[PDB]
């Protein structure tokens, strides 16, 4: 919900 | 340096502190729709290299300077900033490109390139395109360009489009109603339930979707990378007039991004809209703090206004109205801490 | 301020940030084994409290303060550095509780109370007990205690246990061994397999597992919060000793952790062992990159050193030795850049 | 998520 | 100098005829029945290719295929094996009265002297992965004896390969390897041998079976014409491929199989060793990557596999992959004498 | 067995 | 040299190509009873190695000789003659030991050491222990020991029991019967029935047992490696007076072999017996061509005969009978072509 | 089954 240091998301 | 005064250092320290890793190049290298189309956009334009200088902005582990070297280049210089500097020094020396690739470790905006450069290669894309202000890294390099030098990616298209989805929109009030409960363990909670609610609705959904939740088709912000200057990014302002297909509530903007490599032999184009394959920066939804009806034929009129800060993201201004109705709404979203929903 | 000789700035801002999220303190208040637990000891201890001066460190919205408010204290100093201290103000005004709940918005390491506390109470742990350096806060604060005032939670025990997952083991592998292709896309990486494994196996994997995991009783480690002062966490070497009750791989050392609130009436424990129902603490375990071969009745020994950090956490060394073969393996950990895997 | 600096408490279960 | 000696180091024949000396192996291979009913079949259903004339059977064994020319209506059988099995072989024709017929000459056939030159020639020269042995050049050879309107059974031999995915036959080796990653065996540092081990699983072809669902695209075919090839033409055997590849996912490596077809004046029949078909003693044969491939639906995967004859009667095997999109790229060499029997 | 050199033939199945 | 005299060229190649394998170092090395056993017996008894000249014959990747190491020995010859020595001079270099242990490439029989030894390591026990002959290149390299020098392992027992096993027994002509057949595939198969039951009596069993199966406390038969020679071991002479435990027929006789290693402090002991764990050499059983009935306190006298071949192994000639009666039975058996029987 | 070549027996 809070992911404040994820600058790029996983992928998918 | 301009780096330093558009940033602030926490913010900056934590940013390249996450491109120190690994595994997170490993994250982006492993979107095949990222990497395989970057390489054919280079393969395929070999001409724009064979021989050429190139600048490789952000170049994290080396792959595309590695891909431009494929392509024939004479000399690449590749510039990251995070310590993933020192593992791409060891990639080059292991493939034995020392005389082609120097790698410079630091920001784009410190460091001195010796030469000037046929051609500029980066992917300073984030999440709904302006995540990270890397686009101003990445023209800001044009300093090092010579004259009639290519950009790629050449532009980037930023889409906008309305949507409606009843189920996301209930989850922020089931969430924030968490608060609305008169003894939590003997204590009421409920004086907080609408700072809760505010709290959701400041934060983006990344995350993907079925195409059939979109009502109109998108609105295309361009950005062209070989004319823009990097102040043009610091205020953003993307007028919309969509055109309902089809009639409901619309609950929001979804956001996604095109970029096109025009280069002299062809044009390839990279895209994370919702009708292509998922990569890794999905998509992007603002929600609106209150739905709009929409019949299909009435025109939904508006301006999403990015304005940049020292985080290294934008402050996401939305007003939307019917113009048919004069039904009205907006939101205020913090793109630099998002919700990431996917499942 | 002594906060601020220890901690980086930077890592401040991002910690403070996360817990001035309302969606942050539902996470946790929603763990009813946490908050439950809390409040049983609590309210159970009611004597402990009763007219009592109390001292909250890191309150969050406050629902500690309003526990030891439910026992009878008589005035309640919740201390909350970062903005959530704004969001517990408010409740204690809706909870018509202004007389007994004082928010001081602050560092525990810098603000001024009025007065001497009867009682500290305090949620310190992170995962594996030591993340995030509140103990040393919550240790801190004794400065405003009375002679023999108590604490809540008064003991932490760390349990360490050797485990084999191959499964886990071959996970992280795999993911490292990306780094080994010659040909990615025409590149060859395998240069950066090495520091792929050391980057990989660097990371705690934190989540729960079945206990038949486990190839030897637990090493226990204690922390007397009414007797250990801020210096004793700095460093912490924790000796280890196994005596194997099965034979296979060894694939690393698990952790979890017990608090004890002793109170004058019970003493009332929040475990999150992995016999015990799960909390969102869950489980942590430190991986070896190359496994050790251990027979039942072996001797695994060896030290676990937590060696605090700037950035809020600790750096882990494990040195573990089969005794009866020699056969060592070595890890450097960073608490501070986990693996959530549940 | 490999990485998710930032949250300092994981998600309860 | 006998052609045999010349090719074979001594110690690979001694170790290869004391195999063949045993009734144990002979029964295990009489027993596969698709291998010894599908013999019977071609020799039985052409009877007129072998009524009244004489044969050369190569590589006889026991003599079974001699039985089935005898059944058939041969008028002489001239039987030659090289291993101790030639001695049971003669008692089995005394036992069964056909000491008129079926002459067993006892030796190797390219140092045997024959009494008169044949109509045909039929033999079992196939290995697994068919070429393992080299008795294809031995079969080949003994075409000095064939007269010039003769024919050969089997006639034809189509070696198939195909790329396959299966992660499971990759980790169970990558783990056996893995044992010489180890820093502290019983406190020895094992893993500067990392590397060699390896090297060394991998150079095993794998010899299973396996479920059909695991091959990535058709198959390619490379075809001996035993009428028409010469000895010499089996030293070098180059296979190129283009696979265009009809599922996405991991290339572990290469499988291969073989068919044979007797191609006679009455009919041809076909024995079959392919994964789609029932299972032979030669099961099938897989060569892996050390490293997998990744590719896509669409993709073509192209190279070439090179077998090279050596001195113990067998092949040094060369694959080299490519996934021309993106130039990923596995060269791998393997050992056919020395597999890894994993059934 | 990882190894066996002097088996020509596999074991019929 | 004494080790070409003795041994066949194309029996020494397939030798030294099995053991060129890491994947056969590594079976040997995973068998934990094998290789814990050999590091106690050296580091507990760590006098006889602190500051000493030691030979490590047969080292294969160097183990022994790292144990040797660890125990403090001041120079470590390692012998061997497979190319595995090439792999062992790595581990020696990357475990920074190449003061200490020099790896000697080639036969005990043919090198040349600078120096005389205080003590010899090896582990020269193949299956039944005299497998492989290597003892003998042990007992060789006893012109390296000093006068008072020391032997791990000191000796060896190798242990022989009678027992009944009707199941193993049956088992051999229901193989057999598969050539007791009038029409396999129209072929009358019967008159090599009686030579394949030869073949697999000649067969001795590797595999293990329930030591129930055993009708007589075993008789046991001694190596010194200290005082014996080399042509000791050319004619191995076991004779054995069994006194019956339990009625029943004798199918054959069951070996396994300790050795101990006898140091300054104490005797540490590596047993194969069947009331021991299992290690990698299992138990050899020998069948009787005929069983022999036995009362429990009958005697079963006889003589196992062992006889040196140029294979490396031995031929294996039992006779025995029971006293009481006179009846008889025997059996000659092939040591170096066992039938493992173990799943 | 049988064992052409392997001179020790595979582990258990
Ligand atoms: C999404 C791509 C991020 C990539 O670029 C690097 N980066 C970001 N900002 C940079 C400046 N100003 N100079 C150099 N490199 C820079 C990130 O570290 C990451 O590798
Ligand atoms: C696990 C919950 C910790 C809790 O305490 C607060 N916190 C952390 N560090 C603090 C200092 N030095 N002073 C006061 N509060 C402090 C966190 O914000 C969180 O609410
Ligand atoms: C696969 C069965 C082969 C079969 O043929 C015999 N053999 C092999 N090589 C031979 C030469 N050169 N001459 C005669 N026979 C030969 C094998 O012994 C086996 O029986
Ligand atoms: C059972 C393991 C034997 C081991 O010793 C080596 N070996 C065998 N015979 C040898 C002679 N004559 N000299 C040196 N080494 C010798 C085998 O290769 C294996 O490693």
């Amino acid at each position: 919900q809070n992911m404040p240091g994820a600058i790029r998301p996983a992928a998918p | 340096s301009v780096f330093s005064e558009r940033t602030e250092e926490s913010s900056a320290v934590q940013y390249f502190q996450f491109y120190g890793y690994l595994s997170q190049q490993q994250n982006m290298m492993q979107d095949y729709v990222r990497t395989g189309t970057y390489q054919r956009a280079i393969l395929q334009n070999h001409t724009d290299f064979k021989d050429k200088i190139v600048l490789d902005v952000g170049c994290g582990s080396g792959i595309l300077s590695f891909f431009a070297a494929q392509a024939g280049a004479r000399k690449i210089y590749a510039v990251e900033a995070s310590t993933m500097a020192q593992h791409a020094e060891v990639l080059v020396k292991s493939n034995n490109l020392t005389d082609r690739i120097v790698v410079i470790p630091g920001k784009v905006e410190e460091v001195s390139l010796p030469e000037q450069v046929d051609i500029i290669i980066s992917e300073p894309m984030g999440y709904m395109l302006f995540n990270e202000r890397m686009l101003e890294s990445y023209l800001h390099a044009k300093k090092y360009l010579k004259p009639s030098g290519n950009m790629f990616p050449t532009i980037g298209d930023v889409h906008l489009a309305p949507f409606t989805d009843e189920q996301l929109y209930m989850e922020q009030f089931t969430k924030a109603n968490f608060w609305y409960q008169p003894s939590f363990h003997g204590v009421d909670l409920s004086a907080l339930r609408g700072a809760a609610v505010d709290e959701y609705f400041r934060q983006p959904v990344v995350d993907t979707f079925d195409i059939r939740i979109l009502m109109a088709k998108s609105v295309k912000y361009t950005v062209n990378f070989l004319e823009a200057k990097e102040g043009d990014l610091h205020r953003i302002e993307i007028p919309f007039k969509f055109h309902m297909l089809h009639s409901g509530l619309v609950h929001g903007l979804a956001f996604w991004f095109d970029v096109a490599f025009i280069g002299s032999i062809m044009t390839v184009w990279l895209s994370t809209a919702p009708t292509e394959p998922l990569t890794h920066w999905y998509q992007v939804r603002c929600l609106f703090q209150s739905p709009l009806f929409a019949k299909a034929g009435d025109t939904l009129s508006g301006t999403c206004l990015l304005i940049a800060n020292k985080r290294q993201s934008y402050d996401i201004s939305i007003v939307a109205q019917v113009d048919q109705t004069g039904s009205k709404s907006s939101n205020l979203l913090d793109l630099k801490n998002p919700f990431f929903r996917y499942t």
